[PDB]
């Protein structure tokens, strides 16, 4: 939202960015919610954190995470040759996609797709399901169970800015009032952060 | 194979079928079916699927039907079922309808086949077996199905010019060997006393 001089702001905000160097309009505010979030990460330590999930045992969050950044490929990788069969035939689903996405719609393999995404327990491969079916990130950003600051990552990758101000004004009304300390991504330690550990503290004690 | 005249064998051969072609030898295949059980319709074809499907065997009709090509049935079979592994690979085969178009040599194939190799239900082994690279001599050369299922198949999906070629190995492979599910192809003559004799062979 911004808010003494713009240009004055908006140079030592560029400053700002040009700091670690070893097509939108807002480039210098979506560059900084992306620092201010950590989604300013590079391809290669991209592969080392994905190397790290793998590492910790959580390969749903490897593939969520590989849905999110796009390389669905790497996504049926890593979710390939994994400890459970189920991965490796959520793979195989996820595989299903790629001589897919051509396809109009209405077909029984989306239908069996939002069936898995309406029954399945697992958060991450729900978003990935949801993913796959239907080509939209709306069905992705309110989802409650993955955490909010992946939704951030894949709202200000992957959205207009006419979408992501709606968005960031719907998740911002809806975690004053919920209570919910994940919103402090998005309000900060803030006067209006302090509204919303109020509301926690009303809601939990 | 055959074997008092050859018009004389091929018009009491006709007479069964005209009880109850596109082949140079279609009475033969029609005897075949006959024997070997598969003359259903698809009425009876669905009622088969219901039977089936009643005892609990949700894999055994979704193969059932991928052998008679009705893979959207089989798609439609396994979707709805009991467990969640049968509805991932409902999934998996339902990623083949918009697939059948391409030229093939995908990570997906690659997939299906690395989950054939390792999967220990034999029905959905044949299922991702077939998808990926769909030729039948896959399927009908295997021990783990039955061997009227493969018949179902080898004499209804398949040429005259070949199918001999796979009755004869498969008859020199149970002469020897001995399994019961060979009287499929020898019958009670007395090669099938010859194949119960090496059974009684191997089993006493």
């Amino acid at each position: 939202n911004g808010i003494l001089s713009d240009k004055q702001l908006n140079k030592e905000m560029e400053k700002i960015i040009k700091l670690r160097r070893k097509g939108s309009p807002k480039y210098v505010q979506r560059r900084l919610c992306l620092i201010i979030s950590g989604w300013d990460l590079s391809r290669s330590d991209y592969e080392d954190k994905y190397n790290i999930i793998m590492k910790n045992g959580h390969y749903e969050k490897a593939a969520a995470w590989a849905v999110f950044f796009g390389d669905i490929p790497k996504a049926v990788e890593i979710l390939g040759s994994a400890k459970k069969e189920r991965l490796r035939l959520i793979a195989t689903a996820i595989a299903g996609y790629l001589a897919y996405k051509d396809l109009p719609g209405n077909n029984a393999w989306r239908q069996q797709c939002r069936k898995m995404s309406s029954e399945l327990d697992d958060p991450y491969l729900r978003v990935i399901f949801a993913f796959i079916a239907d080509n939209d990130w709306w069905d992705i950003l309110y989802e409650p169970a993955i955490s909010l600051r992946e939704r951030l990552g894949v709202a200000l990758r992957f959205l207009n800015d006419t979408d992501l101000t709606t968005f960031l004004d719907r998740t911002s009304s809806t975690v004053i009032e919920n209570g919910e300390l994940e919103g402090l991504i998005l309000t900060g330690i803030t006067p209006n952060g302090i509204d919303l550990l109020q509301s926690y503290v009303n809601k939990t004690s | 194979n055959g074997i008092l005249s050859d018009k004389q064998l091929n018009k009491e051969m006709e007479k069964i079928i005209k009880l109850r072609a596109g082949s140079p030898k279609y009475v033969q295949r029609r005897l075949c079916l006959i024997i070997s059980g598969w003359d259903l319709s698809r009425s009876d074809y669905e009622d088969k699927y219901n039977i089936i499907m009643k005892n609990g065997h949700y894999e055994k009709a979704a193969a059932w039907a991928v052998f008679f090509g009705d893979i959207p049935k089989a798609v439609e079979i396994l979707g709805s079922a009991k467990k969640e592994r049968l509805r991932l690979i409902a999934t998996a085969i339902a990623g083949y309808l918009a697939y059948k178009d391409l030229p093939g040599n995908n990570a997906w194939r690659q997939q299906c086949r690395k989950m054939s190799s390792e999967l220990d239900d034999p029905y959905l082994r044949v299922i991702f077996a077939f998808i990926a690279d769909n030729d039948w001599w896959d399927i009908l050369y295997e021990p783990a199905i039955s061997l009227r299922e493969r018949l179902g198949v080898a004499l209804r999906f398949l040429n005259d010019t070949d199918l001999t070629t796979f009755l004869d190995r498969t008859s020199s492979t149970v002469i020897e060997n001995g399994e019961l599910e060979g009287l499929i192809l020898t019958g009670i003559t007395p090669n099938g006393i010859d194949l119960l004799q090496s059974y009684v062979n191997k089993t006493s």
